[PDB]
């Protein structure tokens, strides 16, 4: 049900309903996890890690985190320690401004920057299985913690670019993210119960394709399905949009890997 | 003989009194076209109860039951030519437009349209669907 508590493994309280972030209070009263729009059976699959197929990949990523890889002969753990500490809280606050880049960067970009320039290892495909399993591991160790992406300071002009993309109609169907997710959340498009399009639960494990799904992969798909040309994965536009949509769920718990339709 | 997208006469309420084709519209075919996501994809947003076999109609748009008892033909066709002329800021796609899109792609391929944009629906297909919608007098 939409108002039932989400607790994972019995220990991890997920805040699935929260007061609207100030920048968005204008448009609705509550923000809600996409979990709260799913059926009972589907909601069930995220309440416990032994049933969340997305967590199989996380466990594989736990192994990779400790595997030396690249010419430096190092593994993530060698610089970051145990993942449950080195990544603690981290998914809550990306996308964020990274001083060394002078830009807002995504978790995926940071990972790949570590891979090529500190590990001497090939980059992982931005929305490929390796990267998405790893991003899901990183997410999973912050579940429970309120998403808290800065939307001002040096992030601000990215945030506003993301915000303008979110309210631009695309495609020959001429639709914006807000066309569906803001105006019409809680309605149905065909079989799909429309959520607010939060990303606090990414990477999402979807029953549709039985794999983890990265934020930029959903974005791409979403614009594609306006019968339009999506931006590139990793593009500055999707980086902008991701920061923005993230802030639309500020206050919601980190939830990933989540289970969705 | 069709009226091409750019040639449609549309009054100040968004209505189109003239059929887009001389081919009179086939109610039966119309029915079909509204369930095909490749073409109209209507029941993604609309219930039609008379389409008892419909199966999971959306609720984004109002139920189309009785739409022939509340709106005249020319307003219904207007809504299909360009819903925005009748319902400003509507999420309903414009089905006989070919300009002014923002990154339009070829179907759901993600690739840019190069060259003529074709309308989401041909004159025939719109006339077929309107013919149908006109049987929903309830
Ligand atoms: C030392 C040679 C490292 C290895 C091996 C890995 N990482 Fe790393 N990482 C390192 C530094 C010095 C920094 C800070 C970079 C900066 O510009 O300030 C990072 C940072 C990250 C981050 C950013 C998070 C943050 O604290 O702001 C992420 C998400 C990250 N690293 C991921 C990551 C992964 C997945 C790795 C294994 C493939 C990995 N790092 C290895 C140094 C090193
Ligand atoms: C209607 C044609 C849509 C438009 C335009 C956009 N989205 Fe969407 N989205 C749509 C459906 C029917 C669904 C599935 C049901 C649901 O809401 O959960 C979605 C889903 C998403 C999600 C997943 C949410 C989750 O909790 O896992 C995300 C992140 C999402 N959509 C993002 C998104 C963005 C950024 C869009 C603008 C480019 C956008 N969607 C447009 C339908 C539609
Ligand atoms: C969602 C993206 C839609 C799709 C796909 C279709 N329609 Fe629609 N329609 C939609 C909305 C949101 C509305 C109401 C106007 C508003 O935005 O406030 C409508 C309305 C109609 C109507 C008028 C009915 C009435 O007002 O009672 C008609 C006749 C209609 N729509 C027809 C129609 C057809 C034939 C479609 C398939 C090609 C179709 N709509 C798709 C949203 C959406």
């Amino acid at each position: 049900g939409p108002d039932d508590p989400l607790v994972i493994n019995g220990e991890i309280e997920i805040v699935t309903r929260a007061p609207t972030p100030a920048h968005l209070a204008d448009r609705f009263d509550e923000i809600r996890s996409g979990w709260t729009f799913r059926t009972d059976d589907t909601q069930a699959l995220e309440m416990d890690d032994f049933e969340n197929s997305g967590m199989v990949f996380v466990e594989e990523a736990r192994a990779v985190w400790d595997r030396p890889e690249g010419t430096e002969g190092k593994a993530c753990a060698d610089c970051h320690g145990a993942v449950d500490d080195g990544m603690y809280g981290l998914r809550a606050v990306y996308p964020k401004y990274v001083e060394s880049a002078g830009k807002v960067r995504t978790v995926e970009q940071m990972i790949n920057a570590c891979r090529t320039s500190r590990m001497g290892a090939p980059e992982w495909d931005y929305i490929g299985p390796d990267m998405t399993a790893m991003v899901a591991l990183i997410a999973s160790v912050s579940r429970g913690m309120p998403v808290s992406v800065a939307i001002d300071g040096p992030a601000q002009s990215t945030w506003e670019k993301g915000r303008e993309i979110y309210y631009t109609r695309y495609g020959q169907l001429d639709l914006s993210c807000a066309s569906c997710h803001e105006q019409y959340f809680d309605h149905y498009i065909r079989a799909d119960h429309l959520s607010q399009g939060q990303i606090n639960g990414f990477p999402s494990y979807r029953l549709k394709n039985a794999r983890l799904n990265a934020v930029h992969d959903r974005f791409r798909g979403c614009i594609r399905d306006t019968r339009g040309v999506p931006f590139a994965v990793g593009s500055p536009e999707f980086v902008a949009l991701e920061l923005y949509v993230a802030s639309r769920g500020n206050g919601l718990s980190v939830e990933g890997p989540s289970v969705r339709n | 003989a069709e009226v091409a997208p750019g040639d449609v006469a549309i009054d100040g309420q968004g209505h189109v009194a003239r059929p887009l084709t001389d081919a009179p519209g086939d109610p039966v075919e119309g029915r079909r076209l509204m369930t095909d996501r490749s073409v109209g994809n209507c029941i993604a947003c609309h219930e039609v109860t008379e389409m008892a076999d419909a199966q999971f109609p959306g609720t984004v748009g109002p139920s189309l039951d009785g739409v022939a008892a509340r709106y005249p033909e020319a307003m219904i066709r207007g809504i299909l030519v360009n819903s925005k002329n009748v319902f400003p800021e509507t999420v309903m796609p414009a089905y006989y437009r070919v300009e002014g899109f923002n990154r339009p792609g070829i179907a759901f391929t993600s690739k840019p349209i190069e060259g003529e944009i074709r309308p989401l629906m041909t004159a025939g297909q719109i006339e077929d669907v309107v013919a149908y919608l006109m049987t929903l007098t309830q």
